[PDB]
């Protein structure tokens, strides 16, 4: 009851939006378990970009969206042809503790 | 002493001090370096220097600029709620003013603490010193500061860039008494000579009148401070001096 | 064990002469004839105010603690005598539970009957009697001292071979003040309809008749609420 | 209903605008207790 | 500014202790709680324990008992102690910033980083 | 339930106290005026429930008066 | 003159602080009416 | 329970856990969008 994964896998051309799934042990997951999304810059840059299972973070673009699309926690970026180049962390509030995401890299075009 | 005093405690922790047998002098206080608000209840603030009170209470506390509005006694906020009631029919004198210059400090001063969690509203001058960690959410803590557990102290950030509203205010409340024990603070006027067996006004310790006064032969218990009739008019007194 | 205090624990309520008067007050008295607990040394709690009496030759008892927890963690005020002098203190005390840091105040200063009455800022009133297991006698308790420091309080211990204690309830009580003003009888203004006819008529005699005194209204008992028949739901399903 | 039954401490702690409703609260209840005095005052001379 | 530093020397053998401590500015200890973070090289981030805002810490419950963390309200420093290191526990070392008060519940910012490397 | 209710107000009243003038007696009696005694030596009459005050056969003339012929004193 | 004559809904409408200026109207103008009432039956009763 | 409206609104959809979960107050979809919407601020309660 503590697996967490990520595709760890994404590429989205520019002007086409993508949804990347985070699924946990616990089936359908509710916001009661809070979801958080990070990006992991390759200098090891760290920043939060969604919390509470739907809120984006503050200072992260709303071209960042983040919502629970599917049964489990989702993440969703509008294509971007720079700024995109980063690996994405989701996280899950298990009753006693953090469980944090493999983590994915995005390679535009 | 109380109003260059330079540290100042925690709102939730308000600090009350007595003030007793002493002469007070207030209008060099009200000739005022520019108090936020001098606002007197119950009282006019020129005549301060002429009653004579039992005790007067005097609290000290450092809030936001513009929540001064708060301190009043019928009055509802936050800081009436959970930091400080002032009690209906309040007999006294808020004093406020800016201490940007002072109390903030580049950054954001953070120990300065107001609670913003209680069961319900203060009792008048009531100190919830204690800390538990509220069971804000309503499955009980028990200890938990988890995300639906809170804890009811919080503190202000008080940086100079803020807001003119946000910027330090000291605030002191005077609580006055007016009551008829023997009134032991009173104002700078001046003694006086006494006369007798003619009609003359007459001021002792604030207990103010006309009339004749005579040598009386009562037999005055030491405690007893003064003396009544049968329909409750001031038949006799003891002399201050 | 018990005893009834007949005619004890009167004091002058406030600092203001009256002579010759039946003057009507009211505050926290001791109820006439109550119950008074005979001691012969536990904590006891502290009601609303407390009735304190001792009758002793060689000055067994000695002083009195109060308090909430009467340790280190809370308040706690003692007052001791000494042949030296008469000690009363507020600190932050470490309290033997057998008794024989932070100090914020200090204060220096059978046939005999002491008489003390404690009530809550701290106002401490007393008197000393020569007597002859209370008696039925009738003395005014005058001021004593007062204490401006507010303290929490809700428990007492008397620190030590008899002593009596009894609770303050917040009673009326019609004072005869005489010539030299000093309080010389009382009737409590609730204890029995003959009371309550003296305190109405403000006088300390009755002549024969028949006089009104106060008003007999039964009180309620529940709440009753009661609406239309509840029917024709609203047809989510 | 004023904050005390003494004229001159009312004169003597408030301030004159302010001061006046405190004033009338007192007059008005005097002047009512007066009348009631005078009133029974007539009617028990009737009798007598 | 808001800001995350902590600093440390790092480099540890094994079987010895190493403490890191992280300094804040811009922000108390009272509306917030701080979070820790540890990076091992190429691999993923794991939580460490939590400091919450007012008194009481929490551990990693596989973590074992046998280390503390330490903070200061006043000068506003935390500190965290290993009283024992071993080769697996090379990584670096990320504080951060929660604040559960705020609409933004999750964790707002994060410390600078620091190599910790055995040998 | 098409069931109609009267709605009495709860009992009220005056209180009197009978003394003998306190030279003769401290004993005293009771007249709860314009009430059914229950609700309250208990004697029932047209004023009330008087408690204290035992009701002889014969009578005699009016010492202190009750109401509706009753009169209340002080005998052996 | 109060906004209602029901003492119990003035007491659970409106504000306690401000609520005993409407109880001082109605205490007012009940009191007066009592005594209204003392004084003709005063009158009456020295006819009778 | 205890308060009452003028009168109760209801609407009725078929939709997935995803649009489900677009169909909140404020959300964004394609189902919010045209779908289904409604004014955020609204009082609303929504059955799934
Ligand atoms: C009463 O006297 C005692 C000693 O005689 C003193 O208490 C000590 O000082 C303060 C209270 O003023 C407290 O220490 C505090 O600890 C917390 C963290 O635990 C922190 O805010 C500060 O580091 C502060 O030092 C505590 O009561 C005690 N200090 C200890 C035990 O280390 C004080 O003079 C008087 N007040 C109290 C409440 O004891
Ligand atoms: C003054 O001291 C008293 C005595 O400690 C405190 O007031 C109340 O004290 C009771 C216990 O004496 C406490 O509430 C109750 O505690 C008992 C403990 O077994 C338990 O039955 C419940 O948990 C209940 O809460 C509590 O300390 C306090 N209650 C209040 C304030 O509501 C208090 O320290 C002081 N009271 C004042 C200043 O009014
Ligand atoms: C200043 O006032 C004090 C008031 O206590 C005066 O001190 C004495 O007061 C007692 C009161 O019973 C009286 O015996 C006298 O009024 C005072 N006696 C003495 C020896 O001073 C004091 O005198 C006053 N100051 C002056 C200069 O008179
Ligand atoms: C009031 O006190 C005085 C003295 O303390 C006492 O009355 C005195 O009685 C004696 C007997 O004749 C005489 O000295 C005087 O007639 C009284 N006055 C004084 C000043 O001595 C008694 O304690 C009280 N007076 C009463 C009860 O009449
Ligand atoms: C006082 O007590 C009784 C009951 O406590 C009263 O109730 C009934 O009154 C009617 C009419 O007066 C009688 O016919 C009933 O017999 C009474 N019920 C009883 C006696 O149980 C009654 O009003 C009073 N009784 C008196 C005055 O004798
Ligand atoms: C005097 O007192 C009682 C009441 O106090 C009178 O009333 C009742 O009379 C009948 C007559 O048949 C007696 O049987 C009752 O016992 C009496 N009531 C009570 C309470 O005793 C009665 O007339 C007188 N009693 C006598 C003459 O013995
Ligand atoms: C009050 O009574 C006083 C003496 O009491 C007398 O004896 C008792 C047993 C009764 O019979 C009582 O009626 C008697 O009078 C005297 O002071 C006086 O007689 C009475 N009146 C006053 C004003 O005292
Ligand atoms: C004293 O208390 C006892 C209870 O044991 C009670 O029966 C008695 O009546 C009390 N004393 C008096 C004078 O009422």
């Amino acid at each position: 009851q503590a697996v967490v994964t990520q595709e760890s896998a994404l590429t989205t051309s520019p002007g086409e939006t993508v949804t990347l799934t985070c699924r946990s042990s616990t089936g359908a997951v509710t916001t009661s378990n809070y979801a958080n999304w990070v990006q992991e810059k390759p200098d090891h840059l760290f920043t939060g970009l969604i919390g509470g299972t739907n809120n984006r973070a503050p200072g992260v673009p709303a071209r960042f969206s983040g919502s629970l699309i599917g049964d489990k926690a989702a993440l969703t970026i509008t294509g971007a042809q720079t700024e995109d180049e980063a690996i994405y962390f989701c996280a899950l509030w298990y009753n006693n503790h953090w469980v944090f995401g493999g983590g994915t890299k995005l390679t535009v075009l | 002493e109380v109003f260059n005093a330079t540290r100042f405690a925690s709102v939730y922790a308000w600090n009350r001090k007595r003030i007793s047998n002493c002469v007070a002098d207030y209008s060099v206080l009200y000739n005022s370096a520019s108090f936020s608000t001098f606002k007197c209840y119950g009282v006019s603030p020129t005549k301060l220097n002429d009653l004579c009170f039992t005790n007067v209470y005097a609290d000290s506390f450092v809030i936001r600029g513009d929540e001064v509005r708060q301190i009043a006694p019928g009055q509802t906020g936050k800081i009436a709620d959970y930091n400080y009631k002032l009690p209906d029919d309040f007999t006294g004198c808020v004093i406020a003013w800016n201490s940007n210059n002072l109390d903030s400090k580049v950054g954001g001063n953070y120990n300065y603490l107001y609670r913003l969690f209680r069961k319900s509203n203060l009792k008048p001058f009531e100190r919830d010193i204690s800390t538990e960690i509220y069971q804000a959410g309503s499955t009980p803590c028990n200890g938990v500061e988890g995300f639906n557990c809170y804890f009811p102290l919080q503190s202000y950030g008080f940086q100079p860039t803020n807001g003119v509203g946000y910027q330090p205010y000291r605030v002191v409340v005077l609580s006055f008494e007016l009551l008829h024990a023997p009134a032991t603070v009173c104002g700078p006027k001046k003694s006086t000579n006494l006369v007798k067996n003619k009609c003359v006004n007459f001021n002792f310790n604030g207990l103010t009148g006309t009339g004749v006064l005579t040598e009386s032969n009562k037999k005055f218990l030491p405690f007893q401070q003064f003396g009544r009739d049968i329909a409750d008019t001031t038949d006799a007194v003891r002399d201050p001096q | 064990a018990y005893t009834n205090s007949f005619t004890r624990g009167v004091y002058y309520p406030d600092k203001v002469f009256r002579s010759s008067v039946l003057h009507s007050t009211q505050d926290l008295f001791l109820p006439f004839f109550s119950n008074v607990t005979w001691f012969h040394n536990p904590v006891l709690p502290f009601n609303d105010g407390v009735y304190f009496a001792s009758t002793e030759k060689s000055n067994i008892i000695r002083g009195w603690i109060f308090g909430t927890t009467l340790d280190s963690k809370t308040q706690s005020l003692l007052i001791v005598n000494n042949a030296t002098n008469v000690v009363i203190k507020v600190c932050e005390f470490q309290f033997c539970n057998d008794p024989f840091n932070n100090c914020t105040f200090e204060y220096v200063s059978f046939k005999n009957l002491r008489e003390f009455v404690f009530k809550n800022y701290f106002k401490i009133y007393s008197k000393h009697t020569p007597i002859n297991d209370l008696p039925q006698g009738f003395s005014a308790l005058e001021p004593l001292v007062d204490l401006p420091i507010g303290i929490n309080i809700t428990r007492f211990q008397t620190l030590l071979a008899a002593y009596y204690v009894g609770y303050l309830q917040p009673r009326t009580f019609l004072l005869k003040y005489n010539e030299n003003g000093t309080i010389t009888d009382a009737v409590d203004c609730a204890l029995d309809p003959l009371s309550e006819t003296k305190c109405t008529l403000k006088s300390f005699t009755v002549e024969k008749g028949i006089y009104q005194t106060s008003n007999f209204r039964v009180q309620p008992t529940e709440s009753i609420v009661r609406f239309p028949n509840i029917t024709n739901l609203c047809p989510f399903g | 209903g004023a904050i005390s039954s003494v004229l001159n401490d009312i004169l003597s702690r408030l301030d004159p605008p302010e001061a006046e409703v405190q004033i009338d609260r007192l007059i008005t209840g005097r002047l009512q207790s007066l009348q009631t005095y005078v009133t029974q005052q007539l009617i028990r001379a009737a009798e007598i | 500014q808001v800001q995350l530093k902590q600093s440390g020397p790092g480099l540890v053998a094994p079987s010895q202790s190493l403490s890191i401590t992280c300094t804040v500015s811009g922000f108390s200890l009272i509306n917030y709680a701080i979070s820790w973070v540890r990076q091992p090289p190429g691999k993923g981030l794991e939580w460490l324990g939590v400091i919450w805002t007012g008194g009481g810490t929490n551990y990693n419950s596989a973590l074992k008992s046998r280390l503390s963390i330490s903070k200061d309200n006043s000068k506003s420093q935390v500190f965290l102690k290993m009283n024992s290191l071993q080769t697996d526990d090379t990584a670096r070392y990320y504080c951060a910033r929660k604040d559960y008060y705020g609409r933004y519940y999750g964790m707002d910012y994060w410390g600078q980083g620091t190599s910790v490397t055995v040998s | 339930t098409l069931e109609i209710l009267d709605i009495t107000p709860c009992s009220f009243g005056g209180v009197s106290v009978i003394t003998p003038g306190t030279n003769t007696s401290n004993q005293v009696a009771v007249l709860y005026q314009d009430v059914n005694c229950t609700e309250v030596n208990v004697f029932q009459t047209r004023a009330g429930c008087l408690i204290g005050a035992e009701h002889v056969n014969n009578s005699y003339e009016c010492d202190i008066p009750i109401g509706a012929g009753i009169c209340a004193s002080y005998q052996t």
